[PDB]
RNA sequence: AUAAACGCUGAAAGCAUCUAAGCGUGAAGCCCCCCUCAAGAUGAGAUUUCCCAUUUCUUCGGAAAGUAAGAUCCCUGAAAG
RNA sequence: UGGCACCUCGAUGUCGGCUCGUCGCAUCCUGGGGCUGUAGUCGGUCCCAAGGGUUGGGCUGUUCGCCCAUUAAAGCGGCACG
């Protein structure tokens, strides 16, 4: 079980060697650094911390470069941690490079989906729309609102409200190629979120 | 005109140890709502908190009769459309002895601010060690 | 099986138990196999 | 009272309901409040009577 | 209890020991260990074991019977033990055998495979038959029953895997012209 | 781990019996496994790192007034709204 | 389908459809099983089971129904006939 984090590039294609054509996002993973080890008789749990992207010394303050200091390492933009690894492996402070991934391995990407801002019913949750025509003035809304005995509405009544913005992971995703000296992935299908997003992959757990 | 009534902080309180082992869950229950409530001095006063503090240990080997393991049923819902969940006596039993006992004892206290000032002074392990050896208390037999 | 409020004999091979607080008939031929 | 009364004279190994009909056993007429506040604050003269209550039983 | 009132010989090479309610048998064969309700009790001597009764209500008694045959049962597996013996009837119908893993071949598109359990051994005299061993009354019974689950007889050709001790109802195909 | 069901061992009831003590198979169902939220879970949890023990008054309680680490007001914006 | 006349006449909007559902199980499909007038294929009946699923048109304001063509299946009821 393998992770590393990058940034979404963006979308492409490639040629196979059969002929295929099939699409691809490019994912950027320079950088990547283990910068802890949690341990049961420590924290309860077992993981590693990796830090993904150097940022400026401005734009840190005295805990960061204190935590980043015991692996040997500039602040970081990113960290995250992983589960279901093996520990005996990453050192601390050591390099995290694309080669962990082989072409043809199967992954599960996590990201933030793109935002979309206040939305109604039918695009939020796929409704159906009302008659457009034949005297009707019922278009675009929510639908009965429930029963009258409760004399109250349940939950799960779903209504208008804010849309994107949410963690995704999809899964069973292929690795097409793996670029060590551009430090770049790519992979088959498409990932959660915008350019610039950043997306964890993982080794796929079934 | 002259009767006694105990102010907050007066009476002194004391730390209790309860073994659990064999008994009737509603038995030591009662038992144990009756000395969080302060019924066992003569310093009780309704509207003041006087009882004392309780350990129980041993909350897994609990007794239960007839086949209360298997038939009684405890219920949750969580006030969504069809959410009700429901769970045994005996493999709480097994699984969560420190909530069967807290249920149980919360049951018989009263219903108010002050009953929910008291289910703070109970303490539950499912095994024979406690961890408030600081507190020093002391054995309580039923 | 046959679940009827009204378990009884069908035949002389027929033989009324009772298993895990039933009533119950069990015999040779299967077409006799009851339960309360 | 009553409730104040029945934990003093638990401690004593009694009950209310026994000590009650004791002490009437005995011609003692001292009421709830008498013994409740006897109770809380003279706890030995409590004492005294409950073992009165007890002879008479 | 007429049964709980019977006495156990020892036989010669195996060794019974109580500790408290538990109960140890070894011998030539192998060890048993059991626990039975301390409300019975059992006495010990150099070849006799009795087992008693304090009260004569039914479950005690019932109790008191079923503790006599767990023991004898359990002495005389430890002793010369306990086998079972199955049947396959029909063609193609056949039993082998690869280590330690029987494999049947009973009209499925793929075998079936069987592994005992520790203390109980298979054995293939032919390959349309089987015997269990064992020095358990229990395990052995619940193996043989389990390959005998695979294909049980059916009522009209009377193929499938059988106990010699079985007699399978047979039904007609075809009646009434 | 179970339902209906099928069995093993087994007495009460020298036999027999899937049951009474004790075991085993056994469902798209139950509890998990999978995805998301989640410590206001007032029972407010855990790990790593940073700053430190200032000055005035008070009759103790305590109050206020400059700060440290750190944040904001304000301003340029979008991948957010 | 009825009986009664207990709340509402200083007002408790009344059929069908649309939008949105949610619950019961006396289960329409799918899952497990016993009996069969169970050889096989195709079925019948009963027991367990409510997890999910359960079509588009012609005629009629119609609910219902008949018909056309499909489907694994085209369930029955409660919620002020939601
Ligand atoms: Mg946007
Ligand atoms: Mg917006
Ligand atoms: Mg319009
Ligand atoms: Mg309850
Ligand atoms: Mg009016
Ligand atoms: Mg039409
Ligand atoms: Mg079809
Ligand atoms: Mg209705
Ligand atoms: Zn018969």
């Amino acid at each position: 079980t393998k992770g590393i984090l990058g940034r979404k590039v963006g979308m492409t294609q490639v040629f196979t060697e059969n002929g295929e054509l099939i699409p691809v996002t490019v994912i950027e993973a320079a950088q990547n650094v283990v910068l802890q080890k949690k341990t049961v008789e420590t924290d309860g749990y077992e993981a590693v911390q990796i830090g993904f992207e150097d940022k400026r010394a401005k734009l840190s303050n005295k805990p960061e470069q204190g935590h980043v200091a015991k692996a040997d390492t500039t602040p970081k933009r990113f960290i995250r941690e992983f589960r279901d690894v093996n520990l005996d492996e990453y050192e601390i402070g050591a390099e995290v490079k694309v080669d962990v991934f082989a072409e043809g391995d199967i992954i599960d990407a996590t990201g933030v989906s793109k935002g979309k801002g206040f939305q109604g019913v039918i695009k939020r949750h796929g409704q159906s729309r009302g008659p457009m025509a034949h005297g009707s003035r019922y278009h675009r809304r929510p639908g009965s609102m429930g029963p009258v005995a409760p004399n109250r509405v349940f939950k799960n009544k779903l209504l208008p409200g804010r849309m994107g913005g949410e963690q995704i992971t999809i899964q069973n995703l292929e690795i097409v190629k793996v670029d060590v000296e551009k430090n770049v992935l790519l992979v088959k299908g498409n990932v959660p979120g915008a350019k610039k997003a950043l997306v964890q992959i993982k080794t796929a757990t079934k | 005109r002259t009767t006694y009534m105990a102010k907050p902080g007066e009476v002194e309180r004391k730390w209790y140890v309860i073994d659990a082992t064999g008994v009737s869950l509603g038995r030591l229950s009662s038992e144990v709502a009756s000395i969080l409530r302060g019924k066992n001095k003569p310093q009780f006063t309704p509207h003041i908190d006087t009882g004392d503090f309780v350990i129980i240990i041993n909350a897994g080997k609990i007794g239960l009769t007839g086949k209360k393991a298997t038939d009684k049923i405890y219920y949750r819902h969580s006030q969504y459309p069809g959410g009700l969940k429901s769970r045994t006596a005996g493999e709480m039993r097994t699984n969560n002895p420190e909530k069967l006992l807290e249920l149980s004892i919360k049951g018989m206290l009263p219903k108010n601010s002050l009953g929910r000032q008291l289910f703070k002074k109970l303490h539950v392990y499912g095994g024979s060690e406690h961890e408030h050896a600081a507190q020093k208390p002391e054995v309580y037999e039923l | 099986m046959k679940v009827r409020p009204s378990v009884k004999p069908m035949c002389e091979k027929c033989k009324v138990i009772r298993r895990k607080g039933k009533v119950m008939v069990i015999c040779e031929n299967p077409k006799h196999k009851q339960k309360q | 009272w009553i409730a104040r009364i029945n934990a003093a004279a638990r401690m004593q190994d009694l009950s209310y309901s026994k000590l009650m009909h004791g002490l009437k056993l005995a011609g003692i007429d001292i009421n709830r409040k008498m013994l409740a506040d006897l109770a809380v604050n003279d706890i030995a003269s409590f004492n005294t009577l409950a073992d009165s209550a007890k002879k008479a039983l | 209890s007429r049964i709980g009132k019977k006495t156990i010989v020892i036989p010669a090479g195996v060794t019974v020991t109580l500790n408290g309610s538990t109960a140890t048998v070894k011998g030539p064969k192998g060890e048993l260990v059991k626990e039975f309700n301390p409300e019975i009790t059992i006495n010990i001597e150099g070849n006799e074991i009795n087992v008693s009764r304090p009260t004569d209500n039914k479950n005690h008694r019932a109790l008191h019977g079923t503790t006599r045959a767990i023991l004898n049962n359990m002495v005389v597996g430890v002793s010369e033990g306990y086998e079972k013996k199955l049947e396959l009837i029909g063609v193609g119908y056949r039993a082998q055998k690869q280590g330690d893993k029987l494999v049947l071949n009973v009209g499925y598109s793929h075998p079936v495979e069987f592994v005992a359990p520790k203390g109980v051994e298979i054995e293939v005299p032919a390959n349309t038959q089987v015997i269990v061993k064992g020095y358990n009354k229990e395990h052995v019974g619940e193996l043989a029953a389990n390959i005998r689950a695979v294909r049980p007889p059916e009522p009209y050709k009377g193929k499938g895997i059988r106990y010699e001790g079985e007699h399978v109802r047979r039904k007609e195909g075809k009646t009434g012209k």
